């Protein structure tokens, strides 16, 4: 919650700096490592209850 | 810039009617048609902007 | 199921700002939940009988 | 014009390239189901063995 | 030089923004690619 | 069932690429070269 | 154990975990105002400019039916989302949050509410067969 | 060439900016 | 016993039919009272014209 709404307050920037830089890079890596670690854990809590 | 602003406005017309085509093969596919296969999961992945 | 993910994947190649989290994905993910489950359940009753 | 020639050959060949897999891997795939029907009936005599 | 600028040339020139209301960057490719 | 996968998947693949070049030969050949058989 | 007989046809789902990839680009938000510099010429200015979600005859009420023609309405985003809200006011609430931006909602994709089964529940009540002993199906809901 | 050398230096496969040869171009 | 479970199931879905049919005339009083005051809006305006 709190990376994708940096990702609506960044991205309403005034016009000469609208840029892709390097935070943009780091907060879409960390989005996607979030997503792909709470789909790890479901896989991991099915098989503590078998 | 005339010119210019129709050829955005085109370009828009174009992925629209894209979209169109893709999705209204989509809606019209029945059950008991013939290009229906498994595809293992498309369910875990969600890549939009 | 089958009908289903062809359903699902087929909405992946769209273009580029028409890729949006339509209300039809989320349906479409929990059909395809629903009918696994229903899946599991029967054949638990296969076994059974 | 020289240019557009060579490009609309180019395309030209790799399109006709494309049909031919696809009209390829199309007749695969109906006589792969007709394979994997045939050892379901296979599996089920040896079940009444 | 009044004539080295014209609408003719700056349309064409590329430091001027001449911006639109997209906000995806596309990408290009190469033919070896 | 995994040949059958897999196999569908490459049928997906070239379709979507058959689309594609499709549009691109229609472009070039059929919207692009009418002005240059004008040639005002 | 002894031999085994099995007829069913399908797998079981859950297998397979895989390193999945991630979207491309910033989401998408409707922005207030933009900016536009549009005369390609040397006569040129940039200016910004309303988009008009923000002024806008927002409350469509008895009061305000007449409308004006210089009052910034717009027809087309209105309809879309009349039609819209008569779509999205049907699905239930926990899955429209995910139409919201920011990323609220529960990692879990079925509603936990919704859900007759229970989200990870260690027990199934499971029986065996003896003879002379009664065989008791579905004892979950009794 | 000027715009031909602008587009060749981000010709390869990679998100290019707005340079588009004829008309508008990315807000980002 | 059946005689009363069938009548009882009757009469409760006659009931359900003017619950519903209640819930919709209540909405379109509502409605007409709404659009009641505008014609005495109209007419002042062109008491002024």
């Amino acid at each position: 919650s709190i990376v994708t709404d940096n990702l609506q307050c960044r991205e309403r920037r005034q016009h000469p700096d609208l840029v892709r830089d390097c935070v943009e890079i780091e907060l879409l890596k960390e989005a996607e490592l979030i997503r792909n670690i709470q789909e790890l854990l479901k896989r991991t809590i099915k098989q503590a209850v078998s | 810039a005339n010119r210019a602003a129709q050829h955005e406005l085109e370009k828009d017309l174009s992925d629209k009617q894209s979209a169109y085509r893709i999705d209204d093969k989509c809606h019209h596919l029945r059950n008991t048609s013939d290009g229906v296969s498994y595809f293992h999961g498309v369910e875990r992945v969600d890549a939009t902007v | 199921l089958k009908v289903a993910q062809t359903r699902l994947d087929e909405r992946t190649r769209r273009p580029n700002i028409e890729l949006c989290r339509d209300m039809a994905q989320l349906r479409l993910v929990n059909e395809v939940y629903e009918v696994d489950d229903t899946i599991q359940t029967l054949q638990q009753r296969l076994r059974d009988a | 014009n020289l240019a557009f020639t060579n490009r609309i050959a180019e395309t030209a060949d790799a399109k006709n390239k494309i049909q031919t897999h696809l009209a390829k891997t199309l007749q695969e795939i109906f006589q792969t189901e007709m394979t994997i029907e045939s050892i379901k009936k296979a599996i089920v005599e040896k079940s009444a063995f | 030089d009044p004539y080295c600028t014209r609408s003719q040339r700056v349309s064409e020139s590329t430091m001027l923004p001449f911006v639109s209301n997209r906000t995806t960057l596309f990408t290009r490719y190469t033919p070896d690619d | 069932e995994d040949t059958l996968q897999s196999l569908a998947h490459t049928k997906a693949t070239l379709e979507h690429d058959l689309a594609v070049k499709a549009n691109s030969l229609y472009i070039d050949q059929d919207k692009c070269m009418s002005m240059r058989r004008s040639f005002p | 154990r002894g031999t085994l007989e099995v007829d069913f046809p399908p797998p079981l789902y859950s297998d397979d975990y895989l390193s999945q990839e991630g979207p491309r680009w910033t989401p998408a938000i409707k922005q207030a105002t933009r900016w536009k510099y549009t005369p390609m010429g040397r006569d040129a200015a940039g200016q910004l400019w309303y988009t008009g979600l923000t002024n806008s005859d927002s409350r469509e009420a008895w009061y305000t039916l007449p409308r004006a023609p210089d009052s910034p309405y717009r027809e087309a985003y209105a309809r879309w989302h009349g039609c819209y809200g008569h779509r999205e006011r049907s699905l239930p609430s926990a899955y429209t949050q995910r139409l919201r931006e920011t990323a609220w909602y529960d990692p879990i994709i079925p509603a936990q509410y919704t859900d007759p089964s229970t989200r990870w529940g260690s027990v199934l009540w499971k029986d065996r067969p003896i003879r002379g002993k009664e065989f008791a199906i579905n004892r979950h809901r009794f | 060439p000027r715009k031909l050398y602008d587009v060749a230096r981000n010709t390869g496969a990679h998100t290019s900016s707005g340079l588009a040869t004829s008309g508008f171009r990315t807000a980002k």
